[PDB]
């Protein structure tokens, strides 16, 4: 078989940075046809680079490929927030066609502090069962936080959900949301609930509260 | 136009045969191979074999033999794949792909054919609207929430106002929370485009016949 490993597993950058990775192949990719695919967060891979060096229509020129038989480059000379993705390559063996485990890039930028905002848990939720107090922390860098809750006081419940997002293609942001899940036969019983967020941008954890106002 | 048309997702129990398809539609069929590439759950890509849109060529992976019947029917042009003994790690997505050139690595790939393989009962979502408080906040531009309680399997598709207000879209993933996968999705609308113009949320879930369009 002809198998490809292209470390760095994860890799870093800044807008400007000359970044580089390598499709390390085995012996001769038998005449060498090398293809570099960018897969952006659950999507179709897209050809940039293809008969080893060649790029096509559709791509700006942040991108030269090259090499002979055993190593292949992709010069991403300068990165914009949407170079945030996974980049894998493919070849010959002289049939069957292997692919590779691809390289992830995570665009860096100057930090921002989180915008928590709370929504009390819906008409059709309660009339029919229970309450997902969901709190969205939107548009931050560096992705790391600790989101806890103030059930009453700052009660340490369990049964709490989480979801982070993709790295955004415009602002190299990440965002995420939390949900406390509980019976009407506890939500209509405990009074003052807060999503507490901790992050290196503020000295405080930020605490946006609610106590039985709004329906 | 051109397209590689694929239709998924099917959820099967462990054992069953997901009869999948792709319609190559548009270029010459005679000199072409629809390779069915497979993408791993949280992992990497790899390849099955390919099928000639005209005669019955099958060039095949020395592993993917037995879970792989790739087939074109003459009439109308269509490429098939039929995997059997569906076992818990075939639980990934599938592709169809195309030649303009000797770029031996495809430009024109298809859609997301997804397959989930597990013996748990289906659930329609329970799509819900969240209101915040009648207030003043942060900076003068408002955030509205829609969430979708546990459903089964993933996917579902949450959408907002379809065109007019594709505002600050960020759709949050799901956990398998017990069974049921769970969603939430966001916006930030200009405080004049809302309330005078109702903002809409919309959801679909194929394996539960669903459409829920919800207004805030
Ligand atoms: O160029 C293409 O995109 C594809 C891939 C393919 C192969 O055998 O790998 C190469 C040439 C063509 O015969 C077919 C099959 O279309």
């Amino acid at each position: 078989e002809n198998v490809l490993t292209q470390s760095p597993a994860i890799m870093s950058a800044s807008p400007g940075e000359k970044v580089t990775m390598a499709c390390r192949a085995s012996s001769s990719v038998s005449s060498t046809y090398l293809h570099w695919y960018q897969q952006k967060s659950g999507a179709s891979p897209k050809l940039l680079i293809y008969s080893t060096s060649n790029l096509a229509s559709g791509v700006p020129a942040r991108f030269s490929g090259s090499g002979s038989g055993t190593s292949y480059s992709l010069t991403i000379s300068s990165v914009e927030a949407e170079d945030a993705a996974t980049y894998y390559c493919q070849q010959y063996s002289g049939y069957p066609l292997t692919f590779g485990a691809g390289t992830k890039l995570e665009l860096k930028r100057a930090d921002a502090a989180p915008t928590v905002s709370i929504f009390p848990p819906s008409s059709e939720q309660l009339t029919s069962g229970g309450a997902s107090v969901v709190c969205f922390l939107n548009n931050f860098y560096p992705k790391d936080i600790n989101v806890k809750w103030k059930i009453d006081g700052s009660e340490r419940q369990n049964g709490v959900l989480n979801s982070w997002t993709d790295q955004d293609s415009k602002d190299s942001t990440y965002s995420m949301s939390s949900t406390l899940t509980l019976t009407k036969d506890e939500y209509e019983r405990h009074n003052s609930y807060t999503c507490e967020a901790t992050h290196k941008t503020s000295t405080s954890p930020i605490v946006k509260s609610f106590n039985r106002n709004e329906c | 136009d051109v397209q590689l048309q694929q239709s998924g997702p099917e959820l099967e129990k462990p054992g069953a045969s997901v009869k999948i398809s792709c319609k190559a539609s548009g270029f010459s069929l005679p000199g072409h191979n629809i390779n069915w590439i497979v993408q791993r759950n949280g992992k990497s890509l790899e390849w099955i074999g390919n099928i000639d849109p005209y005669y019955g060529g099958t060039n095949f992976n020395p592993k993917f033999k037995g879970k792989a019947t790739l087939t074109v029917d003459k009439s109308s042009s269509t490429l098939y794949m039929h995997l059997t003994s569906l076992q818990s790690e075939d639980s990934a997505v599938y592709y169809c792909a195309r030649r303009r050139d000797g770029n031996y690595g495809f430009t024109y790939w298809g859609q997301g054919t997804l397959v989930t393989v597990s013996a748990a009962k289906t659930t329609p979502p329970s799509v819900y609207p969240l209101a915040p408080g009648s207030a003043a906040q942060t900076n003068s531009m408002v955030t509205l929430g829609c969430l979708v309680k546990g459903y089964f399997p993933e996917p579902v598709t949450v959408t907002w106002n379809s065109g007019s207000l594709s505002s600050g879209v960020h759709t949050f993933p799901a956990v398998l929370q017990s069974d049921l996968y769970t969603l939430s999705s966001s916006v930030t609308v200009p405080s004049s485009t809302w309330p005078s113009e109702t903002v809409t949320c919309n959801v679909a879930h194929p394996a539960s016949s669903t459409k829920v369009d919800k207004k805030i």
